[PDB]
């Protein structure tokens, strides 16, 4: 056989770069507080999401 | 006020003067006479407008002055700008950057129209603020409403390298091709002393921030040259690239046009290629037209010629109209008869109407009698010349004695040749 290894013989931090975490993008479709459509915009002055 | 297009030779022909039954009228919208020829022209016009069959070819033949070019202009004005009508002379294919064959192919493809319809989602608004840290946020405004957007790196790189700035009326599409639309009218007084040559100040949009662009536009199939080079629309403004590869012309562009047609994003509208003075073509060009007419999506050819039995260019052979028999076999021939004492007078009357000249009926009689002896096309020129000679005489109507004032100044081919007894 001809198999391959990569050994991080240095500080394990250099392997620690890669693993753990892997979160989702938590937000989901936001609903506006007026017409209750799913939002298309976020107002710069309130940060409220809105549609129409 | 005088504009670019003013009174030319065929200016009075505002259409082909036919009934709904394709029956020609004695005198109608600009055209006079040639009942047989105009009925035939109407029939081929109808098959142009149906568009169902490909590579049809018609030869308008006859003596100089019958109305072959006049009939072609009648067909071209009867047909709307929607259908491509390409007019060339047979002399225009004798190129230096192309061969005869490639230029003739390009003309053929110029006679096929393609109506693009394109349908794109757009974000448009005045930029209120941009922030960049790489990541940032963008505040867009329309007179109705305002929003934040979050920017990724490609969007950021095309904000900065575009030097978009607060106040710019910006426009962004899905699969962004961001283009700067305008400049805010508030960040103004900049032209207290100067503006950039590209800068504009018209105001920010209204309604929703997200909209849909419909765009419809007729290109000709010759848009093949839009894909013959790296940057290629330029070659539609300078004729540029010469023999673009057939391996991309006949399969890629036709295939993608068929795909557009099937999806519904395009539609071919086949038009007309009018080669005037077609006898100027070489046997190479004629024998090319042989196969070109057989092709799946040729336009309809119209040809005009005034030649008898004459030599074909590029040969020592003689044939009808000066074009080969194997190509006449592929044509329908429309002959044109000359005008009599009745129709010559009437087209002179039409030309006086077009040039806004008023003539005595005596002057009409004289001008017709002069035209029937030397040439039809000459009596048309005496109209304007007599108008001018009468304008300096403090007159208001062209008179019989004025036609003779012109008739001795500007002498016909006949009298001009007859006075070559001097042999310098
Ligand atoms: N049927 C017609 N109706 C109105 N004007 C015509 C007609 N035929 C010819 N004329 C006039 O006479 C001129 C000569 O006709 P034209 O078609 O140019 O000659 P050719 O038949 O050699 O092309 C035209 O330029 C036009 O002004």
């Amino acid at each position: 056989c001809s198999r391959t290894f990569i050994t991080f013989s240095d500080d394990a931090t250099f392997e620690e770069w890669f693993p753990q975490g892997r979160p989702p993008k938590v937000p989901v479709r936001e609903v506006c507080p007026v017409t209750h459509r799913p939002a298309l915009y976020r107002d710069p002055v309130t940060d409220i999401p809105y549609a129409t | 006020v005088t504009r670019i297009e003013r009174i030319g030779a065929h200016s009075h022909i505002r259409g082909l003067g036919l009934d709904d039954a394709l029956e020609p009228r004695q005198a109608s919208q600009g055209m006079v006479g040639q009942l047989a020829a105009r009925r035939a022209a109407g029939v081929v016009l109808e098959m142009i407008r149906e568009g169902k069959i490909a590579g049809r070819a018609v030869l308008i033949a006859g003596q100089p002055g019958t109305g072959k070019t006049a009939i072609a202009m009648g067909m071209a004005q009867a047909l709307g700008p929607d259908t491509p009508f390409t007019a060339i002379a047979g002399s225009e294919i004798f190129s230096l950057e192309m061969s005869k064959t490639e230029a003739l192919t390009q003309a053929f493809r110029r006679s096929i129209g393609v109506r693009i319809k394109e349908e794109t989602e757009i974000i448009e608004g005045e930029v209120v603020e941009i922030q960049i840290d790489k990541v940032g946020k963008l505040t867009l405004k329309t007179t109705e409403m305002e929003t934040i957007y979050d920017l990724g790196t490609k969007m950021i790189e095309s904000l900065t390298k575009d030097k978009v700035q607060a106040g710019d009326v910006i426009t962004i599409d899905k699969a962004t091709g961001k283009i700067s639309k305008l400049g805010r009218s508030f960040t103004r007084a900049r032209d207290y002393d100067a503006m950039g040559s590209q800068t504009k100040f018209v105001q920010c949009p209204d309604g929703e921030l997200q909209k849909r662009k419909e765009v419809v536009h007729t290109v000709s199939l010759h848009e093949i040259d839009v894909i013959n080079s790296r940057t290629q629309g330029f070659l539609a403004l300078f004729s540029g690239d010469t023999g673009e590869i057939k391996s991309e012309v006949r399969e890629q562009i036709n295939a993608k046009v068929a795909e557009w047609r099937e999806e519904g994003k395009a539609e071919i509208i086949p038009g007309v290629l009018f080669i005037d003075e077609v006898h100027m073509l070489d046997i190479e060009s004629f024998s090319f037209l042989n196969r070109a007419l057989e092709s799946d999506m040729a336009p309809v050819l119209i040809m005009a010629t005034n030649r008898g039995i004459t030599r074909i260019r590029g040969t020592s052979y003689q044939s009808p109209h000066g074009i080969p028999i194997d190509l006449l076999d592929r044509l329908l021939i429309v002959s044109t008869t000359p005008y009599s004492e009745k129709d010559t007078k009437q087209i002179l009357r039409i030309r006086c109407e077009e040039e806004d000249v008023e003539m005595s009926e005596d002057a009409y009689t004289v001008l017709t009698r002069i035209g029937l002896e030397t040439s039809l096309r000459y009596a048309i020129q005496l109209i304007t010349a007599a108008s001018l000679v009468c304008r300096k005489r403090k007159g208001t109507e062209v008179q019989v004695d004025d036609i003779k004032r012109v008739y001795s100044l500007f002498l016909d081919e006949s009298r001009s040749t007859q006075y070559m007894k001097e042999y310098q």
